[PDB]
């Protein structure tokens, strides 16, 4: 999508159930692995409430201390809630998990607010969001559509900013 | 790149699960048969949202097998790039010809044609790598890719890119 | 399995090493050196939130 | 966009500190 | 003014940070405890790299200089005005190190370099110490 | 000796305002009492100077607007140095003083005028005075960490471990 | 009640930590809205976009103190001074927080040593969930299922308990579930006995 060539199925505006317009939903790797991380984990206390019905320790698996830590509390989720079945799945989340930029979420958010005070395209806000660059002239050539719509000083403070919102590991 | 979408499937239950638990049956089937897939019209399908909001319709019982089909509509997080698209990504394998880059569940390949010649092939290097004046690309190193193209097949999406330009290669 | 509580062990011994060096050198140093050549880095620029950072590795 | 604004977390029933001491002349 | 938005940005996310202990604390129930460490952890470290960038750009905040705005009336505001004007200490702190300075209490100059050269030899021993066992 | 920084430093004198009032007019007369108007000004001196003869944006409005401003440039551009100008007044209660040093290079090759230079902050609010935002940040912040220090040491007083259980309250 | 009492004191401390700690962001807020109205409508308080129209930090330049040796060597050595200071309550927590980890750490192995040599051992020992408590808690089988016995009503599992005030073990059988005192022996001693 270097000209913003998003087609008919993936258009700005999307008609939902409901028909009525809405802005086109971008998700980063972050917002997606949270968005994920919460559905399983709903999913798994729903199948749980549903179990108790037929006939506490869910706090530890969304605070996660190390990355390790984390990928075994994966594991154990989808074992648990997709059945082993779905291989892509498996291969998508640890895609996420490992190049994660934000584990919190409330520096997640910060990054969104960051991003999308500017009001730009959502596809340009994703792909800050994924991308980190240390230069603004960086990010301009890495992503076509940011040259000449947003300045260069806003860039760098941007960029600055976001690297400085990096949780250390 | 990760998209909310709505989306809707045709699914034939079986005559022997007709009994009062049909809406459970209805939505193991839907779990079971959707999560994971790949479409070409929309891309792999990642995950569904508000399971619990699923949404039905009528059955309409086929007048040839017995089979009652239902449509089901739901909203839908998906992956798919276009033409053009710059995205980051983990080396998986070295090549002469090039490299192949992960990208989400996708992957992209460079042919050695569309990097600077700066970048050299170092096999001696274990694993084997591309070597630069500034950047080294290897396995596990985040690697951007301008994608140029991609292929849809009914169970995958191939891709092709270039990092010929500047600004890429490690970061 | 044991393995994994091998490597557990692990980390948690560097952890005890790297954590002891760490309040030691803080300590040590916690009175605050000022050198006039550029190869010594020690910055205390706002007074008070010095003793903020030093709670901080109190605490840590 | 904006996740959630910040609530407002005024205090004017906070007393202050200013000295005052330069009155007499 | 760059400086200062990122100072604003960060600040507002730790208020933010500052606002969620806060609605999580406030609740009759107390939370489990790793949640608890969790959210400290955070949110102290927050804190730490708010100190961090606001030692980083005290000159752009010291060169700029603060001026009520022409549009913005005192005559009405004044009390507000006053309120954000005011920056002297709580007064607990104040005398917290008062006596901290009271117990505390060419010779302190001298005392300052025996605690250089004991600092110096504590980090050579523990260096030491630390290389006599392998830990690897 | 302990002094009060005065950057704190309030000044009241209500038998000024009771004999002569508050007024654009006399607002430096009511500076010129204070302590902090120095006696080394320019402005002092110029004072001396008028008594001996007798004896014997909103910047161009304020410019503009009085003549007794205007007698203040052409009696301070002859005297380069520290001096008090207004800065903006707005009635019948705020006004602000400009506090600015002037160097008049006239040196061979400099083509800009006489150099101002700031020096300090005062604003007038009502019959009282005001004279770094750093230090108000800093003192927050640390008064913050204060008390989140005492409250999170009362809570581990209240936290209890137990090998079987892990910690509790 | 010295819980609820320090409770609210933490609460009161932490919410006058943070009324000085919002005034920050107030003051900080103006400066993006001045530059650009749009991104800094969001940041203020309602309170204070009603108060205002927010364009109220501008820019401005300040030339720096001449410095000396006056204020930066007293400020070096008084930042010396504090986290000394630091040092002090440093090593006089740690201390305290040795002392009581010493303290009840030694009380567990007390316990634990008591636990240790209080227990003999063949037996049917395994762990299992109460269905009151949840937790997990020893319990050995010691009926006749595994014998040859048919009787389904009882499966002879008894589950062991520490007495905190004897500190000795106890056996609490799973059926008799309803007599819940000190009187359980004498209570469920039944007999056989025969008269001719």
């Amino acid at each position: 999508a270097a000209t913003l060539q998003l087609g008919q199925e993936f258009q700005l505006k999307q008609i939902n159930h409901q028909g009525e317009e809405e802005e086109l939903i971008a998700l980063n790797l972050s917002e997606a692995r949270l968005v994920i991380k919460e559905a399983l984990v709903e999913r798994r206390r729903a199948f749980k409430r549903s179990q108790k019905k037929h006939k506490a320790d869910d706090d530890d698996f969304m605070h996660s201390e190390t990355r390790e830590k984390e990928l075994e509390s994966i594991d154990v989720l989808l074992e648990q809630t997709t059945g082993g079945n779905n291989k892509d799945l498996k291969n998508t989340m640890q895609y996420l998990t490992n190049f994660s930029r934000f584990r919190d979420q409330e520096t997640v958010g910060a990054v969104i607010q960051l991003l999308k005070s500017t009001g730009l395209h959502p596809f340009e806000v994703a792909q800050l969001g994924s991308l980190a660059c240390d230069t603004a002239d960086e990010a301009k050539t890495l992503i076509p559509s940011l040259n000449n719509k947003i300045s260069d000083d806003e860039l760098e403070r941007i960029l600055k900013e976001l690297s400085n919102l990096e949780t250390l590991y | 790149m990760f998209f909310i979408k709505d989306l809707s499937l045709n699914i034939t239950l079986h005559p022997s699960f007709f009994g009062p638990r049909m809406k459970q049956y209805l939505k193991t089937k839907l779990l079971e048969e959707v999560e994971g897939s790949c479409t070409g019209k929309f891309g792999y399908i990642l995950c569904v949202l508000d399971y619990d909001n699923i949404d039905i319709q009528r059955g309409r019982i086929l007048p040839t097998d017995g089979s009652a089909e239902f449509n089901v509509k739901y909203r839908a997080v998906v992956f798919k790039p276009f033409k053009g698209e710059v995205v980051d990504g983990t080396v998986v394998s070295c090549s002469q010809h090039g490299f192949e880059v992960q990208v989400g569940p996708m992957k992209v390949f460079v042919t050695k044609h569309l990097m600077p010649q700066d970048l050299t092939f170092n096999a001696g290097s274990n694993p084997p790598s591309y070597q630069s004046s500034e950047d080294v690309i290897t396995i596990k190193s985040r690697i951007r890719v301008k994608i140029e193209g991609c292929i849809s097949q009914v169970s995958s999406i191939h891709a092709i890119g270039s990092i010929k330009e500047d600004y890429l290669g490690a970061i | 399995m044991s393995n994994q509580a091998l490597y557990e062990k692990l980390e948690q011994t560097r952890t005890i090493l790297s954590v002891k060096l760490a309040e030691l050198i803080n300590m040590t140093t916690i009175a605050d050196r000022n050198d006039d050549d550029e190869g010594s880095f020690a910055q205390e620029n706002s007074e008070l939130a010095v003793a903020t950072t030093s709670v901080m590795m109190v605490n840590n | 966009p904006s996740y959630s604004p910040t609530s407002p977390s005024y205090s004017p029933t906070s007393p202050s500190y200013s000295p005052t001491s330069p009155s007499y002349s | 003014g760059q400086a200062l938005d990122a100072v604003r940005m960060r600040l507002a996310q730790l208020t933010h940070s500052l606002r969620r202990i806060r609605d999580e604390m406030s609740k009759a129930e107390l939370p489990q405890w790793y949640t608890l460490q969790s959210q400290l952890n955070v949110t102290l470290s927050q804190l730490v790299s708010v100190t961090s960038t606001l030692q980083h750009f005290q000159e752009t905040l010291d060169s700029t200089v603060v001026y009520p705005l022409p549009k913005f009336p005192t005559t009405s505001h004044e009390s507000l005005v006053t309120t954000l004007l005011r920056k002297k200490n709580i007064p607990e702190v104040d005398e917290w190190m008062k006596y901290v300075r009271e117990t505390s209490g060419e010779e302190i100059e001298k005392l300052l370099q025996q605690d250089r050269e004991i600092t110096n030899w504590a980090r050579t021993t523990f260096r030491n110490e630390y290389g006599k066992h392998d830990f690897k | 000796m302990n002094v009060t920084p005065l950057d704190e430093l309030q000044w009241k004198s209500p038998e000024w305002i009771q004999v002569f009032g508050l007024r654009t007019e006399n607002v430096l007369d009511y500076f010129a009492e204070s302590p902090f108007f120095d006696k080394t000004s320019n402005n002092q001196v110029i004072k001396m100077q008028r008594q001996f003869s007798q004896l014997n944006p909103a910047r161009r409005q304020i410019l503009f607007k009085y003549p007794m401003y205007m007698q203040l440039e052409e009696e301070l551009m002859k005297l380069d140095g520290t001096e008090y100008v207004l800065s903006s007044v707005r009635e019948p209660d705020f006004w602000v003083i400009r506090k600015q040093r002037r160097t008049n290079n006239s040196g061979v090759g400099s083509a800009k005028g006489p150099e101002i230079i700031p020096l300090q902050d005062y604003y007038i609010i009502g019959a009282n005075i005001y004279q770094t935002i750093f230090k108000i940040v800093q003192s927050r912040l640390m008064s913050t960490s204060y008390h989140l220090n005492s409250t999170l040491e009362s809570l581990y007083d209240l936290i209890e471990f137990q090998p079987s259980q892990g910690v509790h309250y | 009640e010295q819980f609820v009492k320090r409770r609210r004191d933490m609460l009161e401390h932490i919410n006058l930590a943070m009324n000085e700690s919002s005034l920050a962001l107030e003051f900080v807020s103006l400066l993006l809205s001045s530059v650009k109205e749009s991104t800094g409508m969001s940041s203020m308080s309602p309170f204070l976009r009603k108060v205002v129209k927010p364009s109220s930090l501008n820019s401005d330049k300040i030339p720096y103190v001449a410095p000396t040796k006056k204020e930066y060597i007293e400020l070096d050595i008084l930042n010396k001074g504090w986290k000394l200071q630091s040092l002090n309550e440093s090593k006089d927590l740690l201390r305290a927080s040795f002392n009581k980890l010493s303290s009840i750490l030694q009380n567990e192995h007390d316990y634990w040593n008591k636990i240790m040599q209080s227990i003999s051992n063949k037996d049917v020992i395994f762990k299992i969930r109460d269905r009151t408590s949840g937790q997990k808690l020893l319990a050995i089988k010691y009926g006749y299922e595994d014998s040859g016995s048919t009787y389904k009503h009882d499966r002879g599992i008894a589950n062991i308990r520490n007495n905190i005030e004897s500190q000795n073990l106890d056996l609490i059988p799973h059926s008799s579930s309803v007599f819940k005192g000190t009187d359980f022996v004498h209570s469920v001693k039944k007999f056989l006995r025969v008269r001719i």
